[PDB]
């Protein structure tokens, strides 16, 4: 905070700081463009919305606004964090405490203002040429700004799609390689070469319609596969091939489809990409998914809702994921109940306090 | 981050009456004259004293358009959107002050000015300074103070000066017979921003001091000048017409002239 | 006072009404997506 | 796409008096005897062999390019390469109403790929059945002196060959006929859909 | 239902709507032609007929008509749904309640009529040049029309053979 004043002047106080320009184009080319970048965010954002929470405040979260439910809110919230590294939540307060409206402001059209002491004073929702200038020079601070970790930038997040932005363009263009190869390719199944007495000679349109009708009827198609095809003088049939037949950038697409899944943190088994068996039997890969890239993400966002929404209340509230009755963690729950349940030496109430039960 | 030249931002938008309008035009309705009631006689007919003839002034609500062609270090979509909003904030400022009738808002300077004391409704009133080149040589600032006190006490509750930078320069260049700077006395003061108890708006589209130019205005522009507009800004992110250049289309529509001819008074630098 | 008062308009831009009978009602239409359509008729019958 | 010439050469524009000098001047039998109008008939045969191999025009004759459908959306490369000033882009309909257009297109001249390249993305559409028709003047200059002289020498190396030997008789020069033509041929590598 | 009236006029009320022409040719080229398309429908239609049902009404289903048993009925019924996306069941009612005849009308020769409010008023069994014009402007509505899901069409099914065509 003491050094906060020094970085603020360099950027320029009172003026909007934009950060990354090409953020909106990674969405259309990397999330609406390829299925791997599409499925990876949809797999996470529909997983963090499904996790229950532990606190009143959750009555706001259950019904944030019209037409945007509890689970639909976090899909919009985490879906901006995975896409552009930043999450925004406007609170509309007709009432003084616990404001009854939440709105995920998209992070394409939002810009920060550094202000005096380096910590932000303005946020600017910029649609068309129109700005809004939300104000942070107050106590309730009407927008929570959830940052992904960015080491070099002081105001935004890193957005894992930016780290995979080369592997998206490999997977977008290798998939479009095979598309435009199926659309721009002339393979013939042969060529009836007609030289003539000279090195060059055309055949007359009388002879040419004769050549079609014996080729149309008697030689093409499945039903004429293999006629013995008499070739008189001058004529010759050179059959062409198609030498790379399968596998046009097949492994570099399948390797880039795994590096996209690597950056968002989904395992290759969940998304459905082919590859070597790393995880075994989905009791691991679903448990690894909710432990390395979902529950760390959800306990970081819920820790920002636990502090931003407590600024509207008087008492501070904690708000964490449940990490109980989330059915992907049952292999960590069998393993912990059967450990203490088999420990017969310590008594009955001495293990209800370990497994989390109210003792009797 | 790509830089640009920093232009003037003060635009007469924050002191004039900004009205959100949705139709093609905005019609303000001002009566031109008084009731004309007289003290009645005890034995007289006493009928039809008078009636204020009303007048509709039409804000045409013109449109403003700028069409640049776009032709990963800095991102054009945000930067060009932050430049064209500045140009639409600055190009309407010239129309609000010295715009003419054709396709653009007519500014308050282009309204057939008549010398004050012979003031009628259809015009704006001015006060003369003296010699034609500049302020008067014998007593400077007498033109400024009688410009203030030749307006009307009801509009001077919230009125402001409108100048450009190098007319406020020539105002701060005024000095007494010892040379002690009548406005902001020391060389350590700065812009005092409260000329004659009233705010100053440095609007660069005002003319400078010339032979007959009206370089200083003063008024309650909340009653005087009505800016009728639509708040949005059109954003056609065009992916057609030219593959080479995006050629974004951005337009804001805006209109305005004077609603009240009594609010604004001008300073003519002549005799 | 003549500028003070303004007229009320209709609720819908209305039009002159023209006929709807079109022979589409009595002929047979086909839901088709093509560049041409080819009916198949029998000009004459077999000799018996 | 018929692309017939409107007018041919006048014949008086061709360098028959100069070709007699390329045939035998400074060395030779004498001026000798050459059927003058024969020598004009070999220049028109050597130009029309180099107008076809190079797709150039060389005398700036008037053309008429009447084609039915536009190939691209807007581009329309013109075949005869050195162009200048579209005379008219009149547009006839299936009956022959012949309604010309005067704006919407800007000919972009070039020796490589002359175009029509309309403004924006809208090039004048075609009446169904009513072929579009473009009249233009293509070539280097009106007289023989306005030509690139290396291309003019390829005519004289070729028109003299049709004069020196009549039937198709057999006979590797460094800059022969073929080596002077190849920097004026059209180098195309598209066999595709656009 | 409120929007039902708008789509009906575009198609044309009172007139038969046919849909797919080539439906009869996918049967001869894709179900009588190859064993994989043959076995796949026969594997399903002989499986849905074997499943018992839970309700009187099933006395009709057990013996629908002469020469066409319970299991033979659903093979004809599902065998039209898998082939042409549409199932049809005519009920003949000499008696007022629980009509004692069911007949699977094949969906090659059946056509819909959009009617007034978009929901159908006529079905047309068209063999040769001969039509029948079943009527849906009543309460019992004598033909059940089982649709497979079709997102683009408003009157027929999608017939998985068309997706594998």
């Amino acid at each position: 905070s003491v050094t906060g004043r020094i970085v603020a002047m360099a950027s320029g106080a009172g003026r909007p700081v934009w950060g990354p320009r090409d953020t909106v184009s990674l969405m259309r080319t990397g999330f609406a463009g390829n299925p791997v970048g599409f499925r990876s965010v949809k797999l996470i954002a529909e997983a963090t919305a499904a996790v229950p929470l532990i606190c009143p405040v959750l009555d706001l979260l259950r019904r944030p606004n019209a037409g945007q439910g509890r689970a639909e809110l976090f899909e919009a919230l985490i879906g901006q964090i995975l896409l552009s590294g930043n999450g925004y939540l406007e609170a509309v307060c007709p009432e003084p405490g616990v404001p009854r409206e939440l709105h995920v402001l998209r992070s394409d059209r939002m810009a920060v203002v550094p202000g005096a002491d380096g910590w932000p004073v303005g946020y600017d929702y910029t649609v068309g040429g129109r700005k809004h200038r939300f104000d942070m020079t107050g106590h309730p601070d009407p927008i929570c700004h959830i940052k992904s970790f960015h080491p070099t930038d002081d105001h935004y997040g890193l957005s894992p799609m930016q780290a995979a932005a080369v592997a998206l363009d490999v997977h977008n263009a290798a998939s479009a390689w095979s598309k435009a190869l199926l659309d721009n390719a002339a393979r013939p199944s042969g060529a009836i070469i007609y030289k003539g007495a000279d090195g060059q000679g055309v055949l007359a349109p009388e002879q040419y319609e004769r050549l079609i009708f014996e080729m149309e009827t008697h030689h093409q198609g499945a039903r004429n596969a293999g006629r013995p095809m008499l070739l008189e003088g001058g004529l010759d049939w050179k059959p062409m091939g198609f030498s790379p037949s399968d596998m046009e950038f097949h492994e570099t697409k399948a390797a880039a489809a795994r590096e996209i899944a690597l950056a968002f943190g989904v395992p290759p088994m969940l998304i459905g990409i082919p590859g070597d068996a790393t995880y075994a039997n989905y009791a691991e890969a679903n448990r690894a998914f909710y432990r390395l890239t979902v529950l760390p993400l959800l306990t970081r966002v819920s820790a920002a809702l636990a502090w931003w929404l407590s600024g509207y209340l008087g008492a501070q509230i904690e708000l964490k994921p449940d990490l109980d009755q989330v059915p992907a963690l049952a292999v960590e729950r069998d393993q912990l109940w059967a450990r203490i349940g088999a420990a017969g030496f310590l008594s009955n109430s001495e293990k209800r306090v370990l497994l989390g039960l109210p003792p009797t | 981050t790509i830089r640009g030249v920093l232009r003037s931002t003060a635009s007469l938008r924050q002191i004039a009456s900004v009205v959100n309008v949705e139709a093609t035009s905005f019609d303000v309705l001002v009566d031109k004259t008084d009731m004309g009631s007289g003290w009645a006689s005890e034995t007289a007919a006493l009928s039809e004293t008078a009636t204020p003839q009303i007048d509709r002034i039409t804000i045409p609500l013109h449109e403003l358009a700028a069409m640049p062609k776009a032709s990963s270090a800095f991102d054009i979509e945000t930067w060009l959107a932050n430049r064209i909003a500045d140009k639409f904030a600055r190009a309407e400022a010239a129309a609000f002050i010295s715009g003419d009738g054709v396709d653009k808002p007519t500014g308050f300077l282009t309204k057939t000015k008549v010398a004050n004391g012979a003031w009628a409704w259809g015009s704006l009133g001015y006060v003369a300074t003296g010699a034609a080149g500049d302020f008067a040589a014998v007593n400077a600032s007498d033109a400024v103070v009688d410009l203030v006190y030749a307006l009307g006490a009801e509009y001077r509750a919230n009125a402001s000066f409108v100048m450009n930078s190098k007319t406020a320069g020539a105002v701060r260049k005024m000095k007494d017979a010892d040379g002690r700077f009548l406005w902001a006395d020391s060389l350590a003061a700065g812009e005092p921003a409260r000329l004659m108890g009233y705010p100053v708006l440095i609007a660069e589209d005002m003319p400078d001091i010339a032979a007959n130019a009206y370089a200083i205005a003063f008024g309650d522009f909340g009653n005087g000048y009505t800016i009728a507009e639509r708040p949005d800004l059109r954003v056609l992110r065009d992916p057609f017409s030219a593959k080479p250049h995006v050629l974004f289309y951005a337009s804001k529509r805006v209109g305005g002239d004077v609603s009240d001819f009594a609010a604004i008074k001008l300073l003519k630098f002549a005799a | 006072g003549g500028y003070l008062v303004d007229p009320q308009t209709s609720e819908t831009i209305r039009g002159v009404l023209r006929s709807t009978a079109s022979l589409r009602q009595i002929a047979s239409v086909v839901n088709v997506e093509a560049t041409s359509f080819d009916v198949l008729v029998d000009k004459t019958d077999m000799g018996s | 796409m018929m692309l017939n010439e409107v007018t041919a050469v006048p014949g008086t524009a061709l360098p028959v008096a100069e070709f007699r000098d390329h045939l035998r001047l400074g060395t030779g039998f004498a001026d000798l005897g050459a059927e003058d109008a024969a020598l004009l008939s070999y220049l028109r045969a050597a130009i029309a062999a180099i107008e076809g191999r190079t797709a150039k025009a060389l005398i700036s004759r008037g053309f008429r390019l009447a084609l039915t459908a536009w190939r691209w959306g807007d581009m329309q490369t013109l075949p005869i390469a050195p162009v200048a000033t579209v005379t008219a882009l009149r547009l006839v309909d299936a009956a022959g109403v012949e309604t010309p257009v005067a704006a919407g297109w800007r000919l972009v001249p070039d020796m490589a790929r002359p175009r029509i390249e309309a403004l924006g993305a809208m090039l004048p559409m075609i009446p169904t059945g009513g072929r579009v028709e473009i009249d233009f003047t293509a070539g280097f200059g009106a007289s023989w002196s306005a030509l690139p002289v290396d291309l003019a020498q390829a005519v004289f190396l070729l028109a003299a060959q049709y004069y020196e030997l009549r039937h198709d008789g057999a006979a590797a020069m460094p800059f022969g006929v073929m080596a002077l033509i190849e920097r004026w041929r059209t180098v195309r590598v598209l066999g595709g859909r656009p």
